[PDB]
């Protein structure tokens, strides 16, 4: 899910 | 890299009690933006994963509000205040925080209802099976609680051993049962060196062990 | 909201496969999309994740160089190319959708299954269950249907087209030494309806394109 964001 | 640990790997609780499941991460899942990724959901018997919660504490659409979730850092809990036979599955947490996306291992929720006898049924081979040349006998535990069941095969009295094999379906969410299917298979031939079947059910909701059987020819 | 994945089946190592999930009931071109997997009795591992934006990608460390997770908006479709496939490999594979408004991933398809084995196909063999008697003291019948030696996974089962569910109990498969499945499907109705109402097990095993709709009659 974190790859979606940043 | 970070990894999710679940406790307890296994929960069985009386319906209208309480359950709690504890997640922890490896390390913290706040993130820099000061929100904390953690997410559950739920795996029903036969089911696609469903969403219960993220952000920690937010429940997801139609998500009945006896689901709670809290926590922060590397700890975090879902509670279901009152566990309702529908509740029955698979729980998982997951962490939105860190790449890559890491899961918890599961927790399996278990519905203890009351005790419930299975209803036995036997099953001898099809005339198209035995027409193949091989013989498959099936005996069938149906709607019964708890899983512990125990099944042993008799031909003409006689204990068998490495010919069989038995399935058992996930709890139902609706009665919170299980059932159980078990087949005892033999070559025609060997099939037709006997006469008796028998199954043998041994079940704590039974008030003696339980034997169905049938005699082969007009089998 | 909809995700269907199809492409899954049986393929040996080292070989090449290729996913789809059609998606349907939201705007598909807004939204980032991942395929997460599920190997049979356990739990779940992230496989690969595409952006909305730019076709960007990424990858667990188990896939590089092997998988290439891309998008048509135009279709609605998300796609895995699988390369190099190993018995590792083998596991039901989920699209999922990301939800950006809640910073987590929402809803799950239903799967497709990839078997990566050098075991032949092989397409079931189904028999009936016939109700025989009483079958209960209670006015109770069971019958059902064995579905025997097939491989890989998976096969289903209905009853009269999908008009019979109540009191249908379909058990998980049981691998059987030999590396075959093997499954019964079973359902409980009334004793006075088996001289009147027709039973049908409708069995599909896609892998083997075998498509069987059996008649369960007593005697």
């Amino acid at each position: 899910d974190a790859e979606f964001r940043h | 890299y970070v990894v999710m640990t679940q406790s307890p790997l296994s929960l069985p609780v009386t319906p209208g009690e309480p359950a709690s499941i504890s997640c922890k991460s490896s390390q913290s899942l706040l993130d820099s933006d000061g929100k904390t990724y953690l997410n559950w959901l739920l795996q029903k018997p036969g089911q696609s994963p469903q969403r219960l919660i993220y952000l920690v504490s937010k429940l997801d659409s139609g998500v009945p509000d006896r689901f709670s979730g809290s926590g922060s850092g590397t700890d975090f809990t879902l509670k279901i205040s009152r566990v309702e036979a529908e509740d029955v599955g698979v729980y998982y947490c997951w962490q939105g925080t860190h790449f890559p996306r890491t899961f918890g291992q599961g927790t399996k929720v278990e519905i203890k209802r009351t005790v419930a006898a299975p209803s036995v049924f036997i099953f001898p081979p099809s005339d198209e099976q035995l027409k193949s040349g091989t013989a498959s006998v099936v005996c069938l535990l149906n709607n019964f609680y708890p899983r512990e069941a125990k099944v042993q095969w008799k031909v003409d009295n006689a204990l068998q051993s490495g010919n069989s094999q038995e399935s058992v379906t996930e709890q139902d969410s609706k009665d919170s049962t299980y059932s159980l299917s078990s087949t005892l298979t033999l070559s025609k031939a060997d099939y037709e060196k006997h006469k008796v079947y028998a199954c043998e059910v041994t079940h704590q909701g039974l008030s003696s062990p339980v034997t169905k059987s049938f005699n082969r020819g007009e089998c | 909201v909809q995700l269907l994945e199809s492409g899954g089946g049986l393929v040996q190592p080292g070989g090449s496969l290729r996913l789809s999930c059609a998606a349907s009931g939201f705007t598909f071109s807004n939204y980032g999309m991942s395929w997460v997997r599920q190997a049979p009795g356990k739990g779940l591992e992230w496989v690969a994740s595409i952006r909305s934006g730019g076709g960007r990608t990424y990858y667990s460390d188990n896939v590089k160089g092997r998988f290439t997770i891309s998008r048509d908006n135009a279709k609605n479709s998300l796609y895995l190319q699988m390369n190099s496939l190993r018995a590792e490999d083998t596991a039901l594979y989920y699209c999922v959708r990301y939800d950006h408004y809640s910073g987590s991933s929402d809803y799950w398809g239903q799967g497709t299954l990839v078997t990566v084995s050098s075991a032949s196909t092989k397409g079931p063999s189904v028999f009936p269950l016939a109700p025989s008697s009483k079958s209960t003291s209670g006015g109770t019948a069971a019958l059902g249907c064995l579905v025997k030696d097939y491989f890989p996974q998976p096969v289903t089962v209905s009853w009269n087209s999908g008009a019979l569910t109540s009191g249908v109990h379909t058990f998980p498969a049981v691998l059987q030494s030999s590396g075959l499945y093997s499954l019964s499907s079973v359902v409980t109705v009334p004793s006075s309806s088996l001289g009147t109402q027709t039973y049908i097990c409708n069995v599909n095993h896609k892998p083997s394109n075998t498509k069987v709709d059996k008649k369960v009659e007593p005697k």
